[PDB]
Order: structure tokens, then C-alpha cells, then sequence
């Protein structure tokens, strides 16, 4: 359908459109191609590309704090399972003594 | 996710650019088979249409796709902007082919 | 002689995508040339990453922490030999996304897409 | 707008330390005075038993 | 109007080939871009 609006069936004196100035036959071509709804499936994914970015980047820092809590917690359980053990050698001693 | 989606866009810009290119190929090939037969103006040797394929800007991150196109006469080497001449037969003619 | 969808799906097994998969991701064209309609890539990439997202949660911790990218691909191929069935868009097609309410900042708010009001 | 989303980014930065620098200042303050507290009692204690 | 003609001294380079501002950050967000 390009090619029949712009070079098919062409208007009176329009048809000199070959002849029709750089700019103007600049916008006639890009028309002919049907090359302008392909720049817009370029640009849509282009905008996925950018929303992509967005996401990743605050999901950078988190983590860091992610790690720091994961790795405290296993001291905090040694230190509670030298506890555990300190009170059942405190229980047997009292009763010994 | 972010460079792959990255490389998809690669493929489908190399795409349009290599449909550009041979358009570009089969038009001239066309065009100077019709002029080079039909000796009847005398004055000019060839016309081809010279789309610029470098009028593309480079965006900081994207392509920004986009081919400006003018249409010259050959006279042997040199290369004319075939606009402004008085040849009312030669534009119609050119045109038309 | 030889059309631009056919010129561009000529080139998708030239590039090699680092992890969604090549015909695929073609096959995303397709549907864009057909309808003419651009969201279908969109849920093509969204679907992608949600399949190979809980596809990854149950494998084990501990080769997460050694070698992830061998078993990312290792679900690629997966997902190209589940693609030759084309089985599972059926239950894609019936799906669909609702309007973005007017004046929704996408920077304050968050984007339309990820809020859940946005599927029907 | 680029700049805007510079600002995005800093948001979520700036929430991550605000509970942590909370949360430590009030556990530690309050966890000091109590065990200081209870030293002076139980000193004092001891000297009048 | 006395502070802008030290701050005219500075300026920017420019953003080296290749640059990914999605993946390295912008180019003007670098501490490097300034001499």
C-alpha cells in the first residue's frame, strides 16, 4: 500500500516527486520502505532495554546487607550453642557439689 | 537480561541496513538499464539516487536510524544536483524513469 | 527477491544471545509483523524471565554460589526444544493488560505494568 | 530527567540505612544505661548486705 | 558575580568509545570525566 499512495498512482503535479526537493524526497522514501513502523518496533524495545536498567540498578545494593545478615547469624548460633553447653555443664556442677 | 536484549536490537538494525543497501542496488541497476537504452536527451550519460546512509546521527546510547536521499545526474566522474537546470523535458523524463 | 522478515530471521542464528533464546525471540517479530500490534514482545521478555526465574529458585543453593551460568543455559536449550511444541502460548494469548490510569507517574508510583491492577 | 532517575536510585539507597542506624543508636543506648544501672544497684547492694 | 569565573576554568571530557551508560553508569556521573 506505500507504494501505491506515493509512486503508483501518482497526483497531477506531484508527479515530479523524483524531482521534489532533498527533504521532501527524503520524507517520500522513508514513506515507501515501510521502513518507519520498523524504526517503532526498534524504539518500543529500545524503551525495554531502558526500563530493564532501571530494575536491575536499585537491586544492586540490596545485596550487600543480604550477605552481612546472612553471615552474622551464624555466629550468633555458635554463640548461643557455647551457651547452651555452658548451662548444662552448670546444672550437672551444682548438683555434684 | 539487560545485553542480550542489546544484541537483539544488533540483529534487527544490521537487518534494516542490509535491506537498505540492496534496494539501493536493484534501483540503480534498474535505473541505469532504462537510461543507458533511451539516448535521447544527449546531455546527460547517467542518473542515479544517491541516499545518504552516514546522514544517521549517533544518539549517546541508541542508532537514531535515518537515511536522507537526493537524486543526482552523471556526467561522466562529476556528479551534479541535477536541480536548477531549465531541462523541463530532462525533469519529466527523469522523473517518469 | 527476498523479503525483510525473511532477511531479518536469516540473521537470528548468527548472533548468539546470552540467555533468552534465539527463535524465540524471533518468533517475538513475528507477531509484530502479523497484528501489527508491539506488547506481545513485552510479554514475551516478561513470561521469559518469569519461567527461568522459578525454573532457578528450586535448584540448589550451593551451585548458585559456583558455575550459575552452565545451568541458565542448560534451561535455554529447555526452552527452545518446549518452544518447537508450542504448547504453552495458548494460555499466554488469553491473558491480557489493562490502560494505565491517567496521570500514573511512573518514577513515584512505579510503572503501570508491575503493579498488579494492571492484569485482568 | 536522566537526573530523575539519579534520584530514583538514591531513594531506595537512603531507607536501607535509615532502619539500621535506628535501630543500632536505640539498641545500644538503651542497653548501655540499664546494665550501667543495674552495676550501680547491684554494687551498692552488695556494700549494705 | 565573582565565584563564576573560577568555575569556568573546569570543564568536561568526553565520553570514551564504546561507553555503556546503562551498565557503567552515565559518563558524567564518573569522578574521571573532570581533570
Amino acid at each position: 500500500p506505500a507504494i501505491l499512495d506515493a509512486v503508483i498512482f501518482c497526483h497531477q503535479d506531484d508527479s515530479l516527486w523524483p524531482m521534489s526537493e532533498p527533504a521532501a524526497l527524503k520524507k517520500r522514501f522513508d514513506e515507501i520502505f515501510e521502513a518507519q513502523k520498523y524504526t517503532k518496533v526498534i524504539e518500543n524495545i529500545r524503551l525495554l532495554k531502558k526500563k530493564k536498567g532501571d530494575e536491575l540498578k536499585i537491586l544492586k545494593e540490596r545485596e550487600v546487607q543480604d550477605k552481612a545478615n546472612k553471615e552474622r547469624a551464624e555466629k550468633v548460633d555458635r554463640l548461643m550453642a557455647q551457651l547452651t553447653r555452658e548451662i548444662l555443664e552448670a546444672r550437672e556442677k551444682c548438683n555434684e557439689l | 537480561a539487560i545485553e542480550d536484549l542489546g544484541r537483539g536490537m544488533a540483529a534487527v538494525d544490521h537487518a534494516i541496513m542490509q535491506y537498505h543497501s540492496k534496494m539501493m542496488e536493484q534501483i540503480n541497476r534498474t535505473i541505469a538499464e532504462l537510461w543507458q537504452s533511451t539516448y535521447q536527451g544527449t546531455d546527460i550519460d547517467t542518473i542515479q539516487i544517491r541516499s545518504d546512509v552516514e546522514s544517521t546521527t549517533s544518539s549517546d546510547s541508541g542508532t537514531r536510524r535515518n537515511y536522507n536521499y537526493r537524486v543526482s545526474m552523471v556526467k561522466g566522474d562529476t556528479e551534479m544536483d541535477m536541480r536548477g537546470r531549465c531541462s523541463a523535458g530532462q525533469k519529466v523524463l527523469a522523473s517518469i524513469i | 527477491s527476498i523479503s525483510v522478515d525473511a532477511l531479518v530471521q536469516e540473521f537470528f542464528a548468527q548472533q548468539s544471545l546470552k540467555i533468552l533464546p534465539q527463535a524465540p525471540f524471533g518468533d517475538a517479530v513475528n507477531q509484530f509483523v502479523s497484528k501489527d500490534d508491539k506488547h506481545a514482545v513485552e510479554m514475551f521478555v516478561m513470561d521469559s524471565l518469569s519461567s527461568q526465574v522459578r525454573g532457578l529458585l528450586q535448584l540448589d543453593d550451593d551451585k548458585i554460589n559456583e558455575g550459575l551460568d552452565s545451568h541458565i543455559e542448560d534451561f535455554r536449550k529447555v526452552m527452545e526444544k518446549n518452544f518447537l511444541s508450542g504448547q504453552q502460548k495458548q494460555a499466554q494469548r488469553r491473558r491480557r493488560f489493562k490502560e494505565k490510569p491517567e496521570g500514573w507517574d511512573s518514577d513515584l508510583n512505579g510503572h503501570w505494568t508491575l503493579q498488579p491492577e494492571a492484569i485482568e
